């Protein structure tokens, strides 16, 4: 059977009953595929320029990463679907943003 | 050990196995330093990264751009 | 009033029992009404990132790869313990192993 | 010169323009070694390839294996 | 418009009227680009054993380039499809091959 | 009968006018009845694959980089002249840059 398994600056779709929630991967392939539970960031298309907002550029739609709302997630249970993935510029700045707060 | 330089979309790219990429501390999406020297392709990763202070992000927040908790819902 | 307010190293339970340790600083928490941080368990289980959490009766175990956002002021929160730097300093060595 | 590690199908790979593809030599579908050093991930050609003699191959051909000439057709 | 321009390495299939021959490209992008021509060898499914048959694995079908009838080929011209790429080791028995008589 | 085989160097007609020089050896033409060439024009344009054949009244520049395999016994071949390894040396090095 073949399934996705997320990797780091992998953009997703994470379901929820209904239905999902876009979201940029921050953990490790290895980890990811062991736990079947990643951490991730949110994105929204709701920008209104509050400092841990991350623009993701060249995407579908326009929208922002929400960095300080780090979040694990169980990816295996929930069924997560890769939509893209971000530039490597735009993870570090998600990654320094995320540093300020839990560094 | 043993690659290859291929063709990955617009352009050539070398494979390399993820327990190797694991032992050298990359990830998938880092930015690499390619600098050529003598016979060898050269590549390191980068030490220099965007810096930023807890002053200067949380002034920067406002009654007005402070963003709601996401409900992520469940499965 | 006076309002308690969370500051990093606390433990927290969450109104919504969810034991949880605060990873994000004062002054980001006071601000915004919004904490980083991970849950307790009581039980340890030998996973990697469980880090021992000392002098603590109930749930003594922190789960650092479980990081998670909480809206603090909207849910409620109530202090029920402090970690100490050095433990609240492994938690999130191992988070930047993970991520970093 | 700054590239990226990235997934390319089921392995990490790292994209090269092929102007330095070009000034190194390098071709695609080339095998190449990556021996590690230090801290800098190692990448060059390969030296050694198989090595035939007219003779041996020659001598090998037979009445009974000898193909025609390809019929390429035209446009 | 996009079109396909062929790589060293890759296997193609050159189209002729009718209709068309598998060949594996020797020669660079650059130049296949610059000029709408290439070298390549031609492919068979008639394997006989002759030396200068190189065995190509892994393919939709069970075949061998024919080293020694290296071609030059107007592809652009002719209107050639990518249908895969042979393995390093088998572009470098193809041209060790060849070697032997006009290297 | 006395018939012409195809040497390396060999400025040769094939039937079916298509000048040709031949790149293969003698010992590989002669056995398999075919033979590696490149064929030849009469004027030079500046083409960089372009090699000049001196002493050569007709056809004097070989195109390099069209290399072909010609069934010369089956089809017909008579020599015209014959190229100095030099020359020949410099086909194949172009010939060289590109595939090799």
């Amino acid at each position: 059977v073949s399934r996705y398994v997320p990797d780091m600056g992998d953009l997703i779709w994470v379901d929820f009953d209904p239905g999902h929630r876009p979201a940029v991967v921050l953990s490790p392939f290895m980890y990811n595929n062991k736990t079947g539970m990643c951490l991730c960031v949110p994105c929204t298309t709701q920008s209104k320029g509050y400092p841990f907002e991350v623009v993701l550029s060249g995407q579908e739609r326009d929208g922002v990463a929400l960095a300080d709302q780090v979040k694990s997630i169980a990816w295996r249970a929930r069924g997560a679907t890769k939509k893209g993935t971000v530039a490597p510029e735009e993870l570090q700045l998600i990654k320094a943003k995320i540093n300020v707060l839990i560094g | 050990i043993h690659s290859s330089v291929k063709r990955w979309g617009n352009s050539p790219a070398v494979r390399i196995p993820a327990t190797l990429m694991q032992a050298l501390n990359l990830n998938i999406d880092d930015e690499v330093k390619i600098d050529l020297v003598d016979g060898k392709l050269i590549i390191e990763p980068v030490r220099k990264e965007p810096v930023f202070t807890l002053a200067e992000l949380v002034n920067d927040i406002t009654p007005e751009n402070l963003h709601e908790n996401i409900d992520w819902g469940e499965p």
